[PDB]
């Protein structure tokens, strides 16, 4: 019953990391919309 | 009392055909023959009624 | 007649459960422990018992005093209007914040530990006043059974409180005093 | 061979429940005897309760429900909304918790006597095994007389234009 | 049981099925201008052509571009004759490359040349006869 | 006699996460470590292939029963999602108040990157994306009037999904049936015929009689949805049902007395569409469900199971034998009881055919209310079921080939229909190929000829109504017979089954619901095109299944397997010779056939059926009679259909339909990206990957998992997947945008 190892596999870790990245991007886009030319 | 008479006749016909086909007399054959007789009697009665005979 | 083994039902074959604190009833007519872990179910039952006891006493206590600084436009404590207004004013939002914090930071580790076979279900080691005595001895198993029974009664009484209030549009004390 | 001459030995003679072997259709030969016996005892208990309830409700009504029809059909239709609905809810709960699994286990090999529960508060079952056997045979014997009785009462009420059992026994017979 | 190997010898790439081989089928396939015993290549070609041009004229006269004009039959006949000439050209080419010098038995250069000549003559005559029938 | 008994193994498989941390554990080769990037693809390619994992049929049967439960749970979660979306983010009540004016919508887009524009002004207060799934019409037909019922249904669906999750886990780790179970085809068929379908239709008929009928009757009578009594009230208070339907006054007595004719108020056979909503009469639908339930129940007592009465499928199969078929159907029973691939092939072909039939029957005889007036929903549903049916058919062929390559046995298939077919497979495929050539010439050549004639100004020499005419006399005749059936062959039917055959037109909300679909020369040519494409795709699939084991080119294709790249550059070239490749080609052909089929339905419906009706009966279609003379030429199909109707999907920018336009472009990209994988080989990509790997090596950043190019078979699969995705998405966006912008 090694759930940590499974959660550490490539698909799970990749989906979690990309989900966090997309969430950060979206959150930044609603708090700071239509960002251009810094 | 035409419908009950037709249903009883259909049940007897079903019993005869069931005994012949299955070749045995038991509760299983009895219920199966009764089901067949009912499926034949219900249809005959409804068909005759649709024709105005009964 | 009956089968070779018996259950308090007097007509059932004893399940895997034997004699646990407050579990002498072996009340498992529908197979729930045969497929699901016993520790998981025990943890859930104790958590339900505790939250329900607080809810029953809370419903009765809320009908006497509202602190005077909370609007409380509705005198029915188990009504959706009161729940929504307290959620909007932030009181229930803060209860949710801290209760979720406890469940994630501590509740989840506690359940994982009890599911692995290390922590007894519903044992948080909270004994400020030595009321239960030593763990796993006299005054503890009996007290644990008492907690389980009081919690089950509180759960059934909370269901009754909610249904009665929603059907009579009257409080518990108000309904007890009139019809 | 059996109590009925035309049918053959219906089996189920070495089991418990009734010395007489009345199973002309040999339904037991194609169904579990324990399950059928459990259904039979359940029918008997329900029918006996219904018979007493029919002879009681038609004679006296509780202060509550003051205005309510006494006929089985009328009473059912008038109470199928709140009273009988609640009765059904609780009886169904009892069957769901203790009813269905009991029969399931009995059929799956449990040694439970069909129709057995631990409901013997006054200890009227008896001490001697013979007394217990006679008592069970009496419960089933008294039953099957209440099932037929309930069917007869319902038919008489329907054919008598909603007439009570005693009322019909005192006014007319046809 | 009706389906059997063509020559009663398995491992052959053919099957003796009902319409494939039958009393009626064997009789019909046989006796045709081709496959009939005692028929010179020219006679086979003449029969085949007179039977081909006859039905070949139909399509051109009935659905030709000039099917609505007063020369629909003549235009269709000319088109059929041209198609017949092209087919004869193909036949002669096939005989020129496929067959070599040997006895005239329909499988030689001379045999296929006679067959082609007969086919051309028969096709032209059949087309003309059909055109005459249509005009009359 | 065999006892139809249940035997199971307890705690056969332990429940633990130990195997979750070892990808490829199910395969002996995949459990030794990747060593290359191809292992990642092989892990997913052979994940659901339970027959390759173990050689035991019992284990495969258990792995299928479970995972079937998982898919059932997935379907229940999806259904719960649809119901919750309807209850929380949809204008269902507003739509009920004004079904014709309010556009169905159950999706609300979050305002984040300007995507809030997608919230179309569908009406009813809320603004969102218009749904063309027919969820609103279905819910209305089911009697739903308030969102509380939708919420309860969503909760019930979630509970059912949880049950299907528990059942799947329990039937693999707590109680796994043995191979004797799953081989009781007689019992499985009896139960599925009388319990899954028979009792299911019976229960639905009861629900319609007690819920759909009264609620819909009140809705169609001008009663507000909030004022209609609750469904339970119609059951408790029989007075209401009696008032709405006097037949209920008699109760169930007429049923038991065979006086079924007394149920003429609820069990009608009107035959036509309701003039108020445009759909089938709910009474006819309830009567139909009752009849189908009784018929299925009677059919469910045919096979023999644990009793003397019944039939044996093996005996019936072996009994059918003739002179032209030596052993008839002998050995087929053992084939369908020892190989899940054969059963899957038959079931997939039938399920796909059933879906296609469903599409046709649903558009012609709109069953749900206000379904015909909602052209977007009609187009989407016909096209959707048409596509799912075609995909299931291609899958059926693929699984037939799989069984032929792996589960085939010469002893079992000896002198039977299957063996006799494999014997003359050359006659089958050459004659079928000849039919395909003839169909293509006489179908596409007619179109090409018309193009050539119109371009030359010789319109008098075309295959049209004015010029040479090709009228579907047989189909037109069947239509006339259907038009006259309600009075000479359907005595009790009061109207034609479908108004598409004839009779009169039906208009609801100033919109045409269903009018006679007249067939002409254009329909003759398009129908022949459909037949031609179906013949070529079935030829490809049949060829792949018949030669799956061997052929004159490769004498031992079976030993090579069902899914192998090729035998090499020998014998002139043996590329795409395996059956899997035949399925790969059949996918493109099925896509072509289905695309042409949906194109015909869309254009014909928009030019001769769908449209508006002005007062006094004047009819004006979306594309007024242009299909009669424009669908007879490829130029017309490109100008009047692909170019004229695309203006809505290309000009959708700046509005709520902009998303569709975006998807219209994206799909194209995908369809063009597939070409990359279809016109290329892995040798070149492997060399390019070698150079890239050298670049990585120069920086000490090379990966342990040696990068490799996609396998030949994997490359073909990726190419076909992208091709189908792009094409179907392009036609999806085009259809949805065109039908939503207008009509
Ligand atoms: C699986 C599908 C299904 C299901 C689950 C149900 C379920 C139900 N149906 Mg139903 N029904 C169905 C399909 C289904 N139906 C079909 C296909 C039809 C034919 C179209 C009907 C037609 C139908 C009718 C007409 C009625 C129901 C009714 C009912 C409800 C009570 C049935 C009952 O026991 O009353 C029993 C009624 C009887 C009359 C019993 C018959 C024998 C009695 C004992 C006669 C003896 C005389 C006695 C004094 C009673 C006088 C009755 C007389 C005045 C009518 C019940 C919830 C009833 C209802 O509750 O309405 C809302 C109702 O009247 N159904
Ligand atoms: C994964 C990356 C990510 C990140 C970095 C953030 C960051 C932030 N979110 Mg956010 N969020 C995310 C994902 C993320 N979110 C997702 C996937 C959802 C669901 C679509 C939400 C929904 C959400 C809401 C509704 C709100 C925020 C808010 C906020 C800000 C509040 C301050 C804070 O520190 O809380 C940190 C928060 C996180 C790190 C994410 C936790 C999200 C949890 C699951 C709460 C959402 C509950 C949801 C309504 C119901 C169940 C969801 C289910 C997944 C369990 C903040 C900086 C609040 C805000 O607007 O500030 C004014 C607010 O109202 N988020
Ligand atoms: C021996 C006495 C008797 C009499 C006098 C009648 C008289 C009648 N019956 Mg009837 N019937 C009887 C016995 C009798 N039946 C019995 C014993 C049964 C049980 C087997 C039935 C079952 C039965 C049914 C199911 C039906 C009738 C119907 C009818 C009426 C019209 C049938 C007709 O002639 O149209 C002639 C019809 C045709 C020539 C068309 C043939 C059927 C088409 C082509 C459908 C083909 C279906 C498909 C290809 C095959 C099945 C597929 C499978 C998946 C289901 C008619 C008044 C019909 C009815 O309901 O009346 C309104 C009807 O549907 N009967
Ligand atoms: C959340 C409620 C809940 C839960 C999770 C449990 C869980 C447990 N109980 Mg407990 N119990 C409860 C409520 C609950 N109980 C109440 C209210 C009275 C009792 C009285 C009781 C006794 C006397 C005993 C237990 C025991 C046990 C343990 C073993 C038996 C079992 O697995 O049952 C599992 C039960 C559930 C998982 C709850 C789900 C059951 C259904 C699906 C919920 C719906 C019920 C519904 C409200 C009934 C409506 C009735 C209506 C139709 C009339 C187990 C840890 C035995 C034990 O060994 O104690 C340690 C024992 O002796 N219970
Ligand atoms: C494959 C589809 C197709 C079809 C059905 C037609 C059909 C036709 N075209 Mg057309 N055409 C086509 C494709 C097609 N074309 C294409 C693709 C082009 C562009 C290159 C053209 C360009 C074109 C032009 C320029 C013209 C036509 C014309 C015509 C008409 C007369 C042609 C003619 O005389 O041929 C002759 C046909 C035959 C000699 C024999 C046909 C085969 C026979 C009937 C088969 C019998 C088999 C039999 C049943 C087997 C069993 C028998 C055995 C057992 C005994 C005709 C209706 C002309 C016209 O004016 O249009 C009306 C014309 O000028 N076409
Ligand atoms: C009348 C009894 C009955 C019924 C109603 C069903 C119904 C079903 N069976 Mg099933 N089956 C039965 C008896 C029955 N079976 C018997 C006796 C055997 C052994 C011979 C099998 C062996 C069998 C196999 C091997 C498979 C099925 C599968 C399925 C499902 C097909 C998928 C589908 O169409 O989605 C429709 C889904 C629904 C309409 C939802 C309804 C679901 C509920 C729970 C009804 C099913 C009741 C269930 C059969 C018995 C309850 C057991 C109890 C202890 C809880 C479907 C739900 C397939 C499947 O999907 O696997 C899970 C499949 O692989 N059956
Ligand atoms: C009930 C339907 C059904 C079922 C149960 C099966 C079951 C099976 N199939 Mg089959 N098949 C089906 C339908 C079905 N198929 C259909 C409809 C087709 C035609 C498309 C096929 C064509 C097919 C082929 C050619 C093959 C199989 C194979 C197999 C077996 C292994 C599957 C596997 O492990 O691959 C793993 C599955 C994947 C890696 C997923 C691939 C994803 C594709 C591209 C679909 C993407 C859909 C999605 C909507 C895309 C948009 C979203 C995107 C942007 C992310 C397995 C027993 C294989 C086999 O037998 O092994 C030798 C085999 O080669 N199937
Ligand atoms: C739409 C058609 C299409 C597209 C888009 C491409 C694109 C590409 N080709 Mg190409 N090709 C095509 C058709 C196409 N080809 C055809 C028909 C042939 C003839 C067989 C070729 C033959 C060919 C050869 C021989 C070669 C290429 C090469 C390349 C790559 C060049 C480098 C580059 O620009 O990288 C930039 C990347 C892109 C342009 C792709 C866009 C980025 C994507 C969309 C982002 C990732 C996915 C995104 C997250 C969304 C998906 C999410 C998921 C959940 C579904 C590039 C990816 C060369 C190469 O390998 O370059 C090194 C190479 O040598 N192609
Ligand atoms: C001729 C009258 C039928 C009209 C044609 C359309 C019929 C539809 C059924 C399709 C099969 C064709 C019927 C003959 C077939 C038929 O039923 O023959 C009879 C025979 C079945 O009789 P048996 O004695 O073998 O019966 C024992 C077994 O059937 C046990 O059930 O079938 C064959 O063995 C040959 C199978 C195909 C033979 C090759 C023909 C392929 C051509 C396919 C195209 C058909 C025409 C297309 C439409 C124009
Ligand atoms: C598929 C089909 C069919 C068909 C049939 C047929 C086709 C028949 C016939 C026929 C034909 C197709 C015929 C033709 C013909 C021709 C003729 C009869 C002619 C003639 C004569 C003459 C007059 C000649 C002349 C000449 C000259 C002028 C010179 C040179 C040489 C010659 C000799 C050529 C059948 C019905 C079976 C079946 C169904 C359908
Ligand atoms: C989810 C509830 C509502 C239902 C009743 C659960 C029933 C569980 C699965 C249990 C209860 C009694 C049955 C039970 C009896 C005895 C056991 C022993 C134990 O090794 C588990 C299996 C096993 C052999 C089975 C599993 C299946 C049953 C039916």
């Amino acid at each position: 019953m090694n759930l940590k190892k499974y959660l550490s596999t490539a698909p799970v870790v990749a989906t979690l990391w990309l989900f966090l990245t997309a969430g950060i991007l979206i959150e930044l886009n609603r708090f700071f919309p239509d960002s251009l030319f810094y | 009392y035409t419908i009950p008479t037709i249903m009883v006749i259909s049940n007897l016909v079903g019993v005869a055909v069931g005994r012949y086909a299955l070749g045995r007399s038991d509760l299983t054959q009895l219920i199966a023959s009764m089901c067949f007789g009912h499926i034949i009697g219900v249809g005959i009665v409804l068909g005759l009624s649709n024709m105005g005979v009964i | 007649g009956a089968t070779m083994p018996s259950m308090p039902f007097l007509k059932r074959p004893s399940k895997l459960d034997g004699s646990l604190p407050g579990g002498e009833g072996c009340f498992d007519p529908l197979g729930f422990t045969e497929v699901f872990s016993l520790e998981w179910l025990r943890e859930a039952e104790i958590k339900h018992c505790r939250v329900a006891m607080l809810a029953v006493l809370g419903v009765i206590a809320q009908e006497f005093g509202t602190f005077d600084f909370y609007n409380a436009k509705s005198k029915l404590q188990l009504s959706p209007d009161l729940h929504n207004q307290f959620v909007q004013n932030g009181a229930l939002q803060q209860i949710l914040l801290f209760v979720c914090a406890w469940e994630f930071i501590v509740g989840l580790p506690a359940l994982i530990e009890s599911v692995n076979g290390n922590r007894e279900p519903g044992y948080f080691g909270f004994d400020p006043l030595k009321l239960g005595g030593t763990v796993g001895s006299a005054q503890w198993k009996r007290m644990q059974a008492g907690e389980l029974r009081n919690g089950r009664l509180a759960m059934i009484a909370f269901g009754g409180f909610f249904h009665q209030q929603l059907l009579t549009k009257q409080g518990i004390i108000e309904q007890l005093a009139h019809f | 061979v059996p109590f009925a001459p035309v049918p053959e030995a219906v089996r189920e003679s070495g089991l418990a429940g009734s010395e007489a072997e009345f199973d002309p259709l040999m339904i037991t030969s194609y169904l579990p005897i324990s399950w059928m016996r459990e259904s039979e005892v359940k029918h008997g208990r329900i029918a006996m309760l219904a018979f007493v309830g029919t002879l009681a409700q038609q004679a006296y009504q509780f202060p509550w429900y003051k205005g309510a029809p006494t006929t089985l059909v009328g009473a059912h239709d008038h109470f199928v909304t709140t009273a009988l609905a609640q009765i059904l809810l609780f009886t169904s709960a009892f069957e769901i918790v203790a009813g269905v699994p009991a029969a399931i286990q009995t059929v799956r090999g449990s040694g439970r006597l069909p129709g057995y529960y631990g409901f013997d508060p006054l200890g009227l079952w008896g001490k001697d095994e013979a007394s217990r056997k006679r008592m069970e045979l009496a419960e089933v014997k008294n039953g099957r007389l209440a099932m037929i009785a309930m069917l007869a009462l319902w038919h008489q009420e329907v054919l008598s234009g909603g007439m009570g059992v005693i009322e019909q026994l005192v006014k007319q017979k046809f | 049981d009706y389906i059997k190997p063509y020559n009663n010898d398995p491992f052959v790439g053919h099957l003796a099925t009902p319409i494939n081989s039958s009393s009626l089928t064997r009789a019909y396939l046989s006796q045709l201008p081709i496959y009939r015993r005692g028929v010179s290549p020219f006679l086979r070609g003449l029969e085949i052509g007179m039977a081909h041009g006859y039905f070949l004229i139909g399509p051109f006269v009935q659905l030709g571009p000039l099917r609505n004009t007063d020369i629909k039959y003549l235009a269709g006949l000319l088109s059929a004759i041209g198609l017949i000439v092209i087919l004869t050209l193909g036949m002669l080419l096939y005989g020129a490359v496929s067959f070599t010098n040997d006895s005239q038995d329909l499988e030689s250069v001379d045999g296929w040349r006679q067959l082609a000549s007969g086919f051309l003559l028969g096709a032209v005559g059949g087309a003309g006869f059909a055109y005459l029938l249509l005009t009359l | 006699e065999k006892q139809v008994k249940v035997v199971v193994d307890r705690d056969v498989v332990p429940t633990s996460f130990e195997k979750w941390a070892k990808p490829g554990h199910f395969s002996r080769s995949l459990a030794k470590g990747p060593k290359t990037t191809t292992w990642i693809w092989n892990l997913h390619a052979d994940a659901h292939d339970f027959d390759s994992h173990t050689s035991s049929l019992e284990e495969v049967s258990r792995k299928i029963f479970s995972a079937h439960f998982g898919q059932l749970a997935i379907i229940f979660i999806w259904l719960s999602g649809m119901y919750f979306h309807g209850a929380r983010f949809s204008n269902y009540v507003a739509w009920l108040s004004n079904p014709t004016g309010i556009k169905p919508s159950a999706q609300v887009v979050w305002p984040i990157v300007g995507q809030q524009i997608l919230n179309a002004d569908v009406g009813g207060g809320m603004q969102g994306i218009q749904i063309t799934s027919g969820l609103f019409q279905l819910w209305r037909a089911s009697g739903i009037v308030n969102e509380l019922q939708l919420y309860v249904t969503a909760l019930g669906g979630l509970g059912m999904a949880g049950l299907m999750i528990f059942a799947g886990w329990f039937h693999y780790h707590k109680a796994a049936p043995k191979l004797e179970w799953f081989q009781n085809v007689e019992s499985m068929l009896n139960h599925h015929l009388a319990g899954l379908l028979g009792l299911g239709s019976l229960s639905w008929a009861g629900h319609q009689i007690h819920v759909s009928l009264p609620i819909n009757k009140l809705l169609d009578a001008g009663v507000a949805p909030s004022s209609i009594p609750l469904p339970h009230e119609f059951i408790l208070n029989r007075n209401l049902m009696a008032e709405l339907y006097p037949s209920f006054q008699q109760g169930l007595v007429p049923f038991f007395t065979l006086n079924w004719k007394q149920y003429s108020d609820i069990l009608t056979f009107k035959g036509g569409l309701s003039p108020v909503t445009g759909g089938l009469w709910l009474t006819d639908v309830a009567h139909h469900h009752l009849a189908i339930a009784v018929l299925f129940l009677v059919a469910g007592h045919m096979y023999r199971t644990n009793w003397g009465i019944g039939h044996s499928i093996k005996q019936i199969l072996e009994a059918h034998k003739g002179p032209l078929t030596g052993e008839g159907h002998k050995g087929l029973y053992e084939i369908l009881t020892t190989s899940w691939h054969a059963n899957l092939a038959i079931n997939l072909a039938m399920l796909g055919s059933l879906s296609i039939i469903v599409a046709h029957h649903m558009y012609a005889m709109p069953p749900y209310p206000y379904l015909a007036t909602d052209y977007p929903t009609q187009l989407s549903l016909f096209t959707h079921h048409m596509w799912i049916g075609g995909f299931c058919i291609v899958g059926a062929g693929a699984h037939a080939a799989i069984y032929m390559v792996r589960d085939y046995s010469p002893t079992v298939n000896f002198n039977n229909v299957l063996d006799r077919m494999i014997r003359h497979r050359d006659a089958i495929i050459s004659h079928l190929n000849w039919v395909c050539i003839f169909l293509g010439m006489h179908s596409f050549g007619l179109y090409i000829h018309n193009d050539t004639m119109r371009a030359l100004g010789r319109a008098q020499d075309m295959f049209s109504d004015t010029a040479i005419q090709l009228q579907p006399v047989f189909a037109q005749w069947i239509q006339q017979i259907h038009t006259l059936a309600p009075g000479n062959t359907a005595v009790n039917a009061l109207a034609t089954a479908s108004y598409a055959f004839g009779a009169d037109t039906v208009t609801v909300g100033s919109k045409i619901a269903m009018m006679p679909i007249k067939l002409g020369t254009a329909d003759f040519m398009v129908h022949h095109i459909h037949a031609f494409t179906i013949h070529v795709t079935t030829l490809i699939l049949l060829k792949g299944v018949l030669y799956a084991r061997n052929s004159r080119l490769i004498p031992d294709k079976a030993n090579l397997g069902f899914r192998f790249p090729c035998d090499g550059p020998g014998r002139g070239g043996t590329c795409q010779v395996s059956a899997w490749d035949h399925v790969f080609l059949g996918l493109f052909w099925m896509y072509n056939a289905l695309s042409i089929v949906i194109f015909h339905f869309s254009w014909k419906m928009q030019s001769d059926v769908w449209g508006t009706v002005t007062s006094n009966g004047a009819i004006s279609h979306i594309t007024g009679g242009n299909f009669a003379q424009s669908a007879i030429t490829i130029n017309g199909w490109l100008r009047d259909f692909l170019w004229a109707q695309a203006s809505q999907v290309i000009q959708s920018y700046g509005s709520s339909l902009s998303a569709y336009g975006l998807m219209f472009l994206g799909a194209h990209f995908v369809w063009a990206f597939s070409l990359m994988f279809l016109f290329s080989g892995r040798g070149y990509w492997q060399e390019l990957i070698e150079s890239i790997v050298w670049a990585h090596n120069k920086l000490k950043v090379a990966p342990a998992i040696a990068p490799r190019a996609l396998s030949i078979t994997q490359g073909r699969a990726v190419g076909v997947a992208h091709y189908l995705l792009g094409g179907i998405a392009t036609t999806w966006a085009f259809f949805l945008a065109r039908i939503i912008a207008v009509g």
